[PDB]
Formats: C-alpha cells, structure tokens, sequence
RNA sequence: CCCCGGAGGACCACCAGUGGCGAAAGCGGGCGGCCAGAACGCGCCCGACGGUGAGGGGCGAAAGCCGGGGGAGCAAAGGGGAUUAGAUACCCCUGUAGUCCCGGCCGUAAACGAUGCGGGCUAGCUGUCGGUCGGGCUUAGGGCCCGGCCGGUGGCGAAGGGAAACC
RNA sequence: CUCCGCGAGUGGUCGGGGUGUUUACUGGGCUUAAAGCGCCCGUAGCCGGCCCGGCAAGUCGCUCCUGAAAUCCCCGGGCUCAA
C-alpha cells in the first residue's frame, strides 16, 4: 500500500464506513451513534448524498 | 472585529489558534478574519487582472476580474476571484475569496530519482481540472525546481513545493482556469484514500 | 443547436410515417408534428330557445377536429412561442 | 431469468409434480412447465395441456416434488 | 413487543400507511411491511416504533436550544410547534429563508447543530442548507421521499394530522423521559389530539 | 438477423447447479437409454426426444442418470443421423424457403432470411469440417440435397 | 461478446469502489482471477474473499476496505524483464512507496516487489494503489 | 344544388399512441394461403461452434432513365387571368410528363439518434408494449387491478462525463 | 541621445528536431466544432469462455559464442586546467 512515505498536513476526519475523507471546503457531518451514543460516527458528503450506510461497532444498529 | 459566525467567535477567543484543527475536523471557514488570526503569514498574489465588458444600449459597461492566489507557503493555499467596477475593490474581493477558500497540501517525496522525506514535493501523482484546462502534478526530485507554467509555480510556491513536473491539457492561455486547475489538484491531494 | 429533445416531432422507434395533409394548407407534416385541435361544433348555436324546444327541431352536433400544419398552427394562435423554461410544460390546446 | 451475476446460485424456477388420472388412477411424474401434451401412460387420457408457461392440469395434483 | 404507544392508537392515528409509489431504498431496508392488493405500501409498526426510541434518544444528547425543528407542510405546523414548545428548541413552520443557516449577515442567522425536518421532499431548502454546511438531518420519510443528505430517517406516515400529532406527541414524550423532567411512567400535560393542527 | 437485432433476449432454461439423480424417479438407467431408443426408432430428433422424456415420463435430465448424452446414447444404440441436427434443421429451413421462393421471387424479406439461414449453415459446415464430424469435402449445394428435406 | 475476465472483475471492482459498496460480486471466474485477488488481499486493497460454488464456473465475493484509489488491467499483457520492472512502475504508479504493479511469472502471480525480491520477470496484469 | 343508375383510379379517415414490426430503406382497410424474424416460458439438443471485419458483396426514399399498361385526383414544363417598377415568382384558371402497376437501370437524401457493431459493471422514480409468475376482482372473456422477472419504448434524474447545450 | 541582449561574434533566409496530446504505443478526436461508410452478409487479419493432463514455441532467469574499431555513459590517469 504505502511504504515509508510521510504524508504531511492536517490529517483529515476518515469516513467511518468508507475512508473517504472529509476533505478541506467539503463538510461531512460527524455526531454520536443514535442507538448507543458511544461511538463516533462520520459521514462525508458523498455518502450522505448517496445514502450510504453505517454500523455501529459496538451496538448492531445500521442508519442512513 | 466583531466574530460574527460562532466559529471566528472561538478563533478571536483563542479555544482554536491554529489553523490546522480547523482542516482536521472539518471546520467550515466562512470569514477570511479566521485566517488572517489564524495565519499572519500569508502572502497574496495577483496571478492574473482582466477586463471584462458587458454591452448595453449606452455602450459597454466594463469590469476587472481579478485572480489573486493567497499562501502561507509552508502547506496552505487558496485562490479567489473577483469582479468590481474598480481595480482596488477588485484586487480586495479576490484576496477575500482566496483567504475563504484556503486549503491545506499534502507535501512529501515519492518521485523515483529522490529519497528525501521531505515535503519538497507532493507526496504522490495528483490531477486537476477547470474547464479544459487539465493539470497532472507529479511528485520531482529534489532541486529540481518547479517545471510547470509561470503561474502554477506561483501557486505551487505559495502552497509551499520546491519540485514539481507538470504535465498540462487544454488551453492553458485562460489564466484563470489554469490556476483553478493547479489549485484543484492541490486540492485533490487530501481526496485520495490513504 | 439542437432546439428540443423531441425533434421536434414525437414519431417513437420507426423510421418513416404516413404523414397527413394540413387544413387550409398543404405545407404540412407527418401524423406527428401537426396540430389536432377539436371542438365541439354544432349548427346555429343558441337557437335552442327559439328551436329545438319549439316545433319537434331535433338538433345534433358533432364533435370535429382541425390538423394544422406549424405554421397555421402559430397563425391561428393555436400555438405561442413558450420560453425555454416553459417549453416542457404539458398542457392542454385549450381541447 | 435474471442475470447470472446478480443471482448468486441461479436454481430451476420450474417444478415436478405428481398426478393421479382421475379415470384411472394412474400415477405418474410430470414437469410443471410441460411443453407437450402429457396423457395418462395406461389409459391415455390427457393428464396435462401446454401453455406459454405452467401446464393446465386434468389430473388430481398428489404432490409436487 | 412492547410499543411506545398501544398498537390502537397507532393504527387509529394511521402512521404505518405509505404512499402507493416504490422505494427500492425503503424496501431493501426493510421499513417497507406489506403492500395490499390495491398497491398500498404499508411500513413495519415496530421498526417504527424502534426509531421513534432511537430518534428520541438522538434528540436527548443535544442541548434543545440548538436543535432546529421545521416544516413547510401546514398540517405540521401545529404538532411540531407544541412539540418544540414542550422541549425548547428552535421552532419554524411556514417559509424556511434561503441563507439562514449559509448566510451569517442574515437578522435570522441562526447556528445550529441539528436539524429535524417533518417532510423532506417539500422541506428541500432547508436539507440542501444542511447538506452544505454539514448540520445533521432528521426525517419523517415515507415512500415519495428522498433519502440525499438524510443522516436520520423515520417511515411513518407523514401526511395525516393524526398521523403527525401522534408521531409528535410520541417525540416529544420520549424526548423529555430522555431528557429527565419525566420518569418512564408520567405522560405530558396534553394529549395526542391537542398536537393535532386545525 | 445475427448483427444489430433490436432486441437481445435472454430466454433459457436454469437448470441446478450440479445436476443429480432425482430420489422419487422410478426409472434406471438401463430403462432410461431403451426409452430413448424407442423415440428415436419412433422418429423423434434428439431435442423432441428429451422433451418426451422430461414431460411424458418425468425424465429431468439423461445426463446425470445414466452419465451420457442423449445423442451419444442414440449413436451407441445404432441410432447415427445422417448429419449433425442443428445442421439438418438448418438445410431443411433453407430448402423451404428456397421452395417458397420459387413461386414468390420478389419476396425480399425472404430472401434476406436465406441469407442468414445460410450464412448460419456455413458457420456450422466450418465447425464441423474443423471437428471432423462431417467429411471435409462436404460442400452446401441445395440442389443436390434436396433428399434430406 | 465476453473478452477478458481479469479486466472485466478489475473494472467491477473498480465501480463497486466508486460506488462505496461492501462487497462485489465477480462473475465468471479463473484461476488468475482467484491469485490476482489474493495477491490484493495479501496488500490489504482487498478484504476477505468468499467462493461461490454455481454450477457455471464459480463466484468469488471480494469485500472491499476503502483502501482502492484506482485500479485497472495492464492490456495487452506485456512481456516484461526483471530489469525492465521499474519503467512499468514508474509509468503506473504514484509515488515511490505507493501502489503495486501485478505480475504473472514462472513461479505463480506476485507483486512487482515481489519479483523484483526474486530478481524475476513475466507478463504484467495489473496495478492498484 | 338534389335524386335515380353505371364506370374508373387512388387512398384506408376515427380507433391511433414519443404504439408496434423491420438491418436500413420502409410497413396502417378485411379474409385466406405461403414465408421470415424476434420476445417470453423450459432440468429440451450441440458443446465455444463466438466478435469485428480491409478487400468482396447483397438490399437501398424521392426524383430520373429504358420498354409495356393505366390515368380518378394532384401536378414540374407550358398557356392564360391578376399583382408589381419589373413578376420570366408568390395568388387564381388550366395543363403535359410524373405520380400508380409489370420487368430492368439508377445507387443518391438533413438515407439523422447528424450517436459503427459486440459484451460486462454502475442510484433511482415514473407512462406504455409483449410474455410470464403471485395475489384480488370479475362484463366468467384471449378481461381488469396490484406486485416480481425478462425483453422493448418515452420522460425526469444518482455517480460520472462534457466547451457547453447536454448524455 | 540613451538604454537592452549576446559577444570575437552577432544577425537574414532555408532544412531537421522541440514547439505539438497538431499523427496520439506511452497519448488525441468523430451528437452539434473536421470526422460513424445509407444498411446488412461475410474472406484474410486482429481479438476470443471454463477445468484437467502433456509440451515448452512465445515469455522469464542464468550462462556461453557473438553484435569490428571509432562514436556514446561511468571511473582512473596524462597534456598548465580545458578541449
Ligand atoms: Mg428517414
Ligand atoms: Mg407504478
Ligand atoms: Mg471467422
Ligand atoms: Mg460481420
Ligand atoms: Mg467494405
Ligand atoms: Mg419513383
Ligand atoms: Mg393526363
Ligand atoms: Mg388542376
Ligand atoms: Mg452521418
Ligand atoms: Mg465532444
Ligand atoms: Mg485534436
Ligand atoms: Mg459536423
Ligand atoms: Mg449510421
Ligand atoms: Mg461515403
Ligand atoms: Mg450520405
Ligand atoms: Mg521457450
Ligand atoms: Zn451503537
Ligand atoms: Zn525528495
Ligand atoms: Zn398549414
Ligand atoms: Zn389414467
């Protein structure tokens, strides 16, 4: 994949469910897990226009 | 100044005072005060000034669009346009916009005749586009230089690279699509999936 | 350009029609492209007070329709120039 | 039938199904969809009618396997 | 199982009845039940239940004054307003103005950090506001809706008075047992059918 | 027609994945291979054939029960066709329709689809001269088969 | 008319990724296939990797990890020397530490790291980063 | 103009649709005969026999040409009546090839979706056509309604693409 | 008059390459900008499903006999360095 090369910059926020990044000017959304609210939840703007879901890694709930 | 939206209310309060939090969790700039508090440093250009007409019964109702490209030079660059009757209030709308749409660059090595993990360069082959203009960065070794046109290696500079090859695609002439295209594809340097 | 998405004819998958002949005209066009416009039609209206339920004077009327090639179609003012946003609109030839 | 990249272990639609001749009482195994007219193997009396799709049956219906 | 509200009242206020259209997004998550011989699409009560629960715990974890509640529909406009009445929320029904979330020079500039939209195929303006500045999206969706840019969804039948003062009285219920001014047991001080709009 | 058809259908028979013998078939093999035998002597070709035998008898399928093929049962019980069936079908469809081109010469239409009819033949003549279930001097001459029509 | 099935699950792959699906479903399958799979599921492009047994050939369910920025079948399948690997990657990939060409040799399907390591050449099939 | 009769040539009104069939050109009254090509359903047969295709072919509107028949309506050319500065046009009356049929030649068109043919993958919503399956009803019919699949045919529109219109 | 560029050179016209992703293997385009033959059948050619066994022709690895010298790239040395 990479091998030994340093990336700088900010880091971006990675998508939960795809690793698509919330890149800089683009606003994703990032809230708690409606079912539980322990874990975090990250959603860029791609995947909340096409709806993509999301689970929980610790409760078995999947949403919008 | 007055902080007008929450955000610049938490940059004058100090809760944020840099400006690389912002980009890590996705923060929303909507006011180019954040990044004058935020980055002092930051050097603005004019890449390129217009004259622009539209006809009218009167005759032609001219307008300056300027470009003007904002950097820190050490990661983080933005471009803005702006149209105004005058040159000056041009020049600011411009400047206002680049410092609104100001972005961080990832920065490294990855060309093949270097090994240097420095962010001389970009960090891999990265694409962008305005228009027709079509623009390949391409991660250099080191001391090369910059190998593209005049004003992509004034965005390149102010968005901090040393080496750079550039590989180009439609008419670069339209100054102003090729400093988008540049700027797009410093900018498409954070969409790829790590 | 290309003005409509249509061609300005909504022929369907075929590749020649049987095509009709316009009224009080001749330029015409295919049985798509033309104009069909119907109205009611009945002879001597609003006579019905004075006739029909006087005398035994059973009338008829019958329902008829016009095609129009697009020129007549526009002289009749059966047809405007809709804006481009407006041209999609689907309405009714007023019957 | 549906695409074979889309269904993941495309299986027969169509079923076999058993038939009692209700003149004789004959037994016998049939396809769903048959394509043919099936009669009664000892009477000979018709046990099934084509159609476009599933067959039109005459005999009692003892199972479908 | 056990239901927010008795199965009466929610078959007599109508909130599992969708619109006769398809949703093969709905169907393939399930909030699709049955559909009748006339072609009714009909939801899963329970599902509906479950993400009245959820729905009213994500509410909960926000301090109320930052959540916007709005709706264009007018049979809405009374259910969410003694909704948001009763949790303390910023409330609009009618016109949302184009720019009050994306436009800060606006005199209604208002910041907020969740939004609950009652209709999303007519409230488009204010989800195309919150897919911008990324401000989190509740939705009561049905089979008409579209699904962009909704982080939360709850199929009910979102057209009937009854429908929607049930549904918000059930919200606002829960969402103040969540909050902690009501135990699991007390009721509010109204009814269902003062929710609903006249 | 073979190129740029206005519809590309995608009719066909799923069979299981592995087929198998069926536990309620009353039939071995041995009764399997003389039924078809007996279609064969009766006439049928072999596609007709498995027809009968699916419907008639409730036959799914010849190749899992007795481990062959119907036409390779057919060859073994001195049942040999004359040419391959796709290729006889084929010729016989030519033969009519240059039959009913005799009395209609202006049937264009016709014409076109003893085109392709024949076009198909030549394909097939190739496959089968480069497999050698047919002689390689067979050549396609209507005139001179009309006998298998 | 099918052609290539290695170019044919790449692209798939290559939309389902787009697409930001779970899991794509490879229909028909090969030997290459199953290898080009495992040698991307061994650098990590590729999650687990299930097979299907249809009686037409087989499926392999491959998910995915958001690790794929582009991938595609080097076509035609060039003939490529040990010495003459690194043009190739050059001319595929990003970066120098970033991304794998795929190659086919005498001792099975590896990486280009991997021949490179056995100072080996073949026929390249592929490339991902 | 009306009625009573006869003869002749063309076309197939409404139903009728971005409806259907066909490779394209193209095909619209009914009945019958002879053919062709698809879609759908199938645990039917063969077992890769496939794609595209230079060169080489065959089909190919209208007008036109060669020979024969026919000729109702229309009608290039032409004649006349008007209009105009002029009017060898546009309007009116008339009118011949031609238009129709048979055999052949021509081989062209804005012959257009200005979009070569084959195959795979990639949100959806909605009208309609054919087949088929599940349920409900039944003008008890080859019927109607809802849902699924397959295959066409339109509209809007994810992702993506584009100089943009837009796909 | 004064300044600028190169300098024992500096200019004019030609031809080649760059320019040029305007010949496109890398690497272009063909709805409307130039560009899909009016449509179809098919020869050569090019491109072609899956599994198993044999070969080892292409392919890959090593090695040998070679591919004159000069020329080209690297290294050391000798002309005062340089050539
Ligand atoms: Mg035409
Ligand atoms: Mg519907
Ligand atoms: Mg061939
Ligand atoms: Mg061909
Ligand atoms: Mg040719
Ligand atoms: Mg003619
Ligand atoms: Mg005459
Ligand atoms: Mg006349
Ligand atoms: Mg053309
Ligand atoms: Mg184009
Ligand atoms: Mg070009
Ligand atoms: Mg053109
Ligand atoms: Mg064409
Ligand atoms: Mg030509
Ligand atoms: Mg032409
Ligand atoms: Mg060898
Ligand atoms: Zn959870
Ligand atoms: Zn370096
Ligand atoms: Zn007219
Ligand atoms: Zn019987």
């Amino acid at each position: 994949s990479i091998r030994g090369a340093r990336i700088y910059g900010p880091s971006p926020p990675a998508d939960s469910t795809t690793n698509w990044p919330l890149a800089p000017l683009e606003r994703g959304v990032v809230f708690a897990c409606p079912n539980c609210g322990k874990t975090t939840i990250v959603r860029s703007a791609r995947a909340r226009k096409l709806g993509v879901p999301y689970r929980c890694p610790e409760c078995g709930f999947v949403g919008p | 100044w007055e902080p007008k939206t929450a955000l610049g209310r938490m940059v004058k309060e100090g809760k944020i005072r840099t400006i690389d939090e912002i980009f890590a969790n996705n923060l929303l700039i909507k006011e180019p005060e954040i990044v004058d508090i935020l980055l002092p440093g930051l050097k603005q250009e004019l890449l390129n000034l217009n004259l622009v007409q539209r006809q009218t019964h009167a005759g032609e109702r001219n307008q300056f669009q300027a470009v003007v490209a904002v950097g820190n030079e050490d990661g983080y660059v933005g471009v803005g346009i702006g149209k105004s009757r005058q040159v000056r209030q041009a020049i600011e709308k411009a400047t206002r916009e680049a410092k609104l749409n100001i972005t961080p660059v990832r920065r490294g090595c990855g060309s093949w005749k270097c090994s240097c993990d420095e962010p001389h360069s970009v960090p891999f082959v990265v694409s962008g586009k305005s228009g027709s203009v079509e623009v390949t960065l391409i991660p250099a070794p080191k001391g090369v230089g910059l190998v593209a046109g005049d004003v992509a290696k004034v965005v390149l500079r102010l968005a901090g690279i040393k080496d750079v090859w550039t590989k180009t695609r439609g008419d670069t002439r339209t100054t102003l699509n090729f400093a988008l295209a540049v700027f797009n594809a410093l900018r498409n340097t954070y969409y790829f999936k790590l | 350009p290309k003005k409509r998405k249509n061609r300005g004819r909504k022929k369907g998958d075929k590749g020649r029609e049987p095509y009709v002949y316009c009224d009080n005209c001749g330029k015409v066009v295919p049985r798509s492209k033309a104009i069909r416009l119907t109205v009611p039609y009945s002879p001597v209206p609003p006579d019905l007070a004075r006739e029909l339920e006087k005398q035994g004077a059973i009338i008829s009327r019958y329902l008829v329709t016009k095609t129009y090639c697009i020129n007549c179609a526009v002289f009749f003012g059966i047809i405007k120039v809709r804006p481009r946003e407006e041209r999609k609109k689907r309405v009714p030839l007023q019957q | 039938p549906q695409r074979f990249s889309r269904v993941l272990i495309p299986q027969p639609r169509s079923r076999f199904v058993r038939l009692r001749c209700p003149d004789c009482g004959n037994e016998q195994v049939t396809f769903s969809h048959a394509a043919m007219v099936v009669r009664c193997l000892v009477c000979g009396r018709v046990l099934a009618q084509p159609t476009g799709g599933k067959a039109i049956f005459a005999g009692h219906v003892v199972k479908v396997l | 199982y056990e239901y927010l509200v008795p199965l009466e009242k929610y078959l007599s206020a109508g909130v599992r009845l969708g619109t006769r259209l398809s949703n093969k997004y709905l169907e393939e998550r399930g909030f699709i039940y049955a559909v009748r011989p006339d072609g009714l699409r009909i939801f899963d009560i329970k599902k509906i239940d479950e993400r009245l629960r959820i729905a009213a715990k994500l509410i909960a974890r926000y301090p109320p004054d930052r959540v916007l509640v709005h709706t264009t529909r007018p049979y809405g406009f009374k259910p969410v307003q003694m909704f948001c009445k009763f949790v303390g929320c910023k409330a609009l029904t009618g016109r949302f103005i184009p720019g009050m979330l994306t436009n800060p020079n606006l005199s209604n500039y208002l910041e907020v950090d969740l939004l609950f939209v009652v209709d999303p195929r007519l409230d488009s303006q204010a989800v195309a506001e919150a897919a911008k500045m990324g401000i989190p999206v509740v939705a009561l969706v049905d089979t008409d809706t579209p699904h962009q840019y909704i982080d939360f969804m709850i199929p009910c039948n979102n057209k009937g008075r009854k429908s929607l003062a049930l549904i918000f009285w059930v919200l606002a219920r829960q969402v103040l047992r969540e909050r902690g001014e009501l135990k699991p047991d007390q009721d509010l001080p109204v009814p269902p059918e003062e929710f609903e709009t006249r | 027609p073979h190129r740029s058809r206005h519809k590309k259908g995608r009719s066909s028979s799923v069979r299981p994945p592995h087929p198998t013998v069926p536990t309620w078939i009353q039939y071995t093999p041995e009764e399997v291979e003389q039924l078809a035998v007996e279609l064969a002597r009766r006439g049928f070709p072999p596609s007709q054939i498995g027809i009968i035998l699916r419907d008639q008898y409730g036959i799914p399928l010849v190749k899992p029960i007795t481990g062959k093929k119907l036409t390779k049962i057919l060859e073994e019980h001195g049942i040999k066709q004359e040419l391959p069936e796709d290729l006889l079908n084929l010729i016989r469809r030519a033969l009519r329709i240059r039959k009913h081109l005799e009395e209609h010469p202006k049937d264009m239409a016709s014409r076109r689809g003893l085109q392709l009819v024949e076009s198909k033949i030549h394909r097939l003549i190739k496959y089968y001269k480069r497999v050698g279930k047919i002689p390689q001097d067979f050549v396609y001459n209507p005139e001179a088969l009309s006998h298998l029509a | 008319v099918m052609l290539d099935l290695l170019s044919n699950a790449l692209t798939a792959i290559k939309n389902a990724e787009a697409m930001g699906k779970r899991q794509v479903v490879i229909w028909p399958v090969n030997k290459l296939i199953y290898y080009t799979l495992r040698v991307l599921q061994r650098y990590g492009y590729v999650g687990e990797i299930e097979y299907i047994d249809d009686g037409r050939g087989g499926k392999y369910v491959v998910q995915l990890l958001g690790k794929i920025n582009d991938i595609g079948a080097i076509r035609p399948r060039f003939p490529v020397k040990y010495r003459e690997i690194v043009e190739w990657e050059q001319k595929y990939l990003p970066a120098r530490q970033i991304g794998i060409l795929v190659i086919s040799t005498s001792q099975g399907v590896m990486s280009h790291l991997e021949a490179k390591e056995k100072k080996i050449g073949g026929v390249l099939l592929a490339y991902v980063y």
